[PDB]
């Protein structure tokens, strides 16, 4: 039976009305025909007697006032397990891909709580990407976040495709990408490459688009959040992509101004630190698996001080800031070396060998910057014997950083490289040691591993 | 003539840089009025936004 | 027979019979004491209650006056015989003489006309202005507007083109006071009525000390007359003497009528507003409006959403500045941010638009270079940024102008300066012919033989 009538429509906000003795918790979900349609709401607040106000997960068009309104007395629930994989989903677990039903096995609710205090475990075993300026300057752990910053156009998609690829190619680790707020050329363009890669079978998509109303693309980090947390109670260790935090608060904003909260610091809701918490928060290991995650960030106008970039750095553990000057020059991945961090870089975790290094490549570059202004005015005869040493190093270590992905072969045709992480130290540690002064400079450009470059430089 | 036009050099560098210090420190508190009246300005644009939506 | 049933600033609410309630527009009319007071309804209400604006002074209304319905809009009179005359916003006449003699009375809530009827002139218009033609030249029947703060001269250069337009042209004129000083309006009329061109030009004012309602409406009543003017197959000038008015009085009443407020405070409807208004003053295939408005900017600030709204409805923006002003240099307008559409190669030739093109160019190196030559000081720039510099000090120099109407004020008699004796200048002092003068030799001056005069005399 059906014991509820809606009373209001206005826009994507609509309220509906149940005798006093059922009235539905929050967060309920409940269902109505929208004429040949079918179209479920998620109650926000119980106001007043037996109304409770709701925002609709589909296009509110053609709701009249009076139809008639089933509540589901469950919050909105997906399918979980392996049947996922490969699937894409809308936030309450259809399949938007026409490959048919999921075959899924389970649902769990995407609401619940965190792990407490107790049940985690810290262990500081790294992630290794096969990118070398990654591995290299900003180490993650498994169970750690990562926040890839940067404004438009730097590489913040297809540096998560790449590591997809590699994770699901070279350790055959399950995957999960929540699309919040997903612009459908770069979904399709995303889903063509995962399956043209052939590692479609072990990621499962999930995708709130853009012309959805503000309520999905609010609630799908939380669908791609409850399958990896199945994947972890399976004892795995998987990886969730989330492509853009920005939009994940923007989307906030939009469910809190229209509920008619009253707004606060630059138009963000009030409750933004704590939707921001309860996302991140889920996201950890604990003593049975592990859910690491990597999330792309977009800083508004390079400020990196307005509240959406300012709140989500209290819960990284690393970050790669992408810079268009960098890509301008054409060494993709137009990671900054200077200004990307890690917590876990220090000699107690990664060995004084991999500190070493990095700290060694950093002030290289650091002092190469110094010596760009004098080469400007002086010319570069000026310099020491020494210092144009420095130079011509600094520049080798310049090029070696950038690498040829699997993925962007689609952009220039050439194959990709994967790189693993003793290859990148030893070829940089090499680099700064005066092992390879002969060769010139290109001999390094886009060649994937040091071995490389010396087959390289044969052919220059 | 070289050493003393050198010398006159230093002279002139110095009192040139001493005049552009100053230049310097008197657009700072020019900049700074300007910051202020912005300041102002927006705290007083937010909390009436705020304020004026309600109810 | 309605009634009064609030009386809240200017805006009054009147309760009517359920079958009677008035239309929106309508005009009502109440017995003020000793005093006839109409108002204009703005929104039907529910239940016969109806929301209207006093076109007078509210003070004295009690509750439950009996207001009377006129079933018609306010309606002015139009034509011939309301020419050479002061008109109230009612159409009343204020000037002492007897009662206006018109044929015919037009309603002043009217539709802009279709986009079928618009008519499109390339014909350019000269005015002695130096800069005005240059810079930004405009064409008869194009829209004009003149953006400035407080007291930089917008209103010295709408007089000096009156001088040079609206005497040397035949077709009618009419001048709409809208929310400006009535001293200014006094001293125009004596000036119109002692040099007998005041039979050829009709007048509306509706100055600040008026209640919001007049100087709400009164802009339309100047519009009214123009249109008349217009469709008789004339061609008419329309000078507006503060359009900015017209939405402060809208801001003024808009959170009595029960509106939520919108970016700084302004009405929610501003843009509706002012569009509703900018799209009937315009020319078609019948006749032609030319038109010249200013158009306060508050605060100095230009991007205030009413400066701001604006820009989009005028084909010639002449921007005047405080910053120029200051320096004595008048007239002040900014050649960096005043604009023209008929600046193309194909309607002013591409020597004129090339001079021009040349000159914005300079000027704007010259501000690139004004933070280092702050910093710094002047003597490490390139020994050719230093030329840069004094031409484009000259070039702000030449473009100062000494105007008829601005004799009051600087005793120095005015100058009438033609377009082919400026562009010639202008492209004379760019290609360093002039180099040899000082630039005092540029400041207040005509053409440019009067510099190479002055230069002579220090
Ligand atoms: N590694 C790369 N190789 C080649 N092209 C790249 C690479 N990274 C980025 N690009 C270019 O940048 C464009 C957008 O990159 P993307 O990562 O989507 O930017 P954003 O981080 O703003 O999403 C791509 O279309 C591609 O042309
Ligand atoms: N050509 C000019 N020569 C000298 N002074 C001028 C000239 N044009 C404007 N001014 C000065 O501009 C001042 C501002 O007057 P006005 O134009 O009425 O400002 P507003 O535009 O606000 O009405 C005048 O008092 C007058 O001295
Ligand atoms: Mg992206
Ligand atoms: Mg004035």
């Amino acid at each position: 039976m059906a014991t509820g009538k809606i009373v209001q429509v206005i826009g994507a906000v609509v309220d509906v009305e149940f005798p006093q003795d059922a009235v539905p918790r929050v967060y309920d979900a409940l269902e109505v025909q929208n004429g040949n349609e079918r179209l479920v709401l998620e109650v926000q607040q119980q106001l007043g007697g037996g109304i409770v106000r709701t925002i609709a997960m589909g296009s509110s068009d053609g709701l009249r006032r009076g139809l008639d309104v089933k509540d589901l007395e469950h919050p909105i629930e997906v399918p979980v397990g392996k049947a996922t994989l490969g699937r894409i989903m809308n936030v309450l677990g259809e399949p938007v891909d026409m490959k048919g039903e999921i075959g899924e096995e389970e649902r769990w609710a995407i609401h619940r709580a965190a792990p407490s205090y107790e049940e985690l475990s810290n262990s500081q075993e790294l992630l290794e990407t096969g990118i070398k300026v990654i591995d290299l300057m900003a180490p993650f752990a498994k169970g750690g976040k990562v926040g890839l910053f940067g404004g438009a156009g730097v590489g913040k998609t297809v540096n998560m495709m790449e590591l997809i690829r590699n994770i699901a190619i070279e350790h055959s680790g399950y995957s999960v990408f929540a699309g919040v707020g997903e612009r459908t050329r770069e979904g399709n363009d995303f889903y063509h490459e995962m399956t043209d890669s052939n590692v479609i079978d072990k990621v499962s998509l999930v995708y709130g688009q853009m012309n959805e109303p503000p309520g999905n693309r609010l609630r799908v980090a939380l669908t791609g959040l409850t399958m990896a947390e199945k994947f972890r109670d399976e004892g795995r260790d998987v990886l969730l992509f989330v492509d853009n935090i920005y939009r994940y608060t923007l989307a906030g904003t939009e469910v809190s101004a229209l509920l008619g909260r009253m707004p606060s610091a630059v138009g963000y809701q009030p409750t933004l630190a704590e939707e921001m918490g309860v996302l991140q928060e889920r996201i950890t290991s604990t003593k049975t698996g592990s859910i690491t995650s990597v999330q792309a960030v977009y800083v508004p106008a390079d400020d990196l001080t307005d509240p959406s970039p300012a709140t989500t750095f209290a819960h990284l553990d690393a970050t790669v800031v992408l810079s268009r000057q960098i890509a301008s020059l054409g060494i993709y991945p137009a990671v900054d070396p200077l200004d990307s961090t890690s917590r876990q870089l220090d000699p107690l975790v990664v060995g004084q060998e991999h500190y070493d290094t990095a700290r060694g490549v950093q002030s290289i570059l650091q002092r190469y910057q110094e010596l760009k202004d004098i080469i400007a005015i002086l010319g570069m005869d000026e310099l020491s014997e020494e210092d144009k040493l420095v130079v011509a190093r600094a520049r080798k270590i310049q090029r070696f950083l950038s690498q040829p992905f699997f993925v962007a072969e689609v952009f220039t045709g050439s194959p990709g490289k994967y790189v693993s992480l003793k290859d990148t130290i030893r070829g940089f540690k090499g680099i700064m040691e005066g092992e390879y002064d002969h060769l010139p400079e290109q001999a390094f450009y886009m060649v994937g591993s040091i071995e490389e470059a010396v087959e390289k430089a044969k052919k220059l | 003539g070289v050493v003393e036009n050198l010398a006159s050099e230093q002279a002139a560098r110095m009192v040139a840089m001493k005049a552009a210090t100053d230049n310097g420190g008197s657009l700072i508190k020019e900049l700074q009025l300007v910051y202020n009246k912005a300041r102002q300005a927006s705290i007083t644009q937010e909390l009436t936004e705020i304020v004026s939506g309600a109810a």
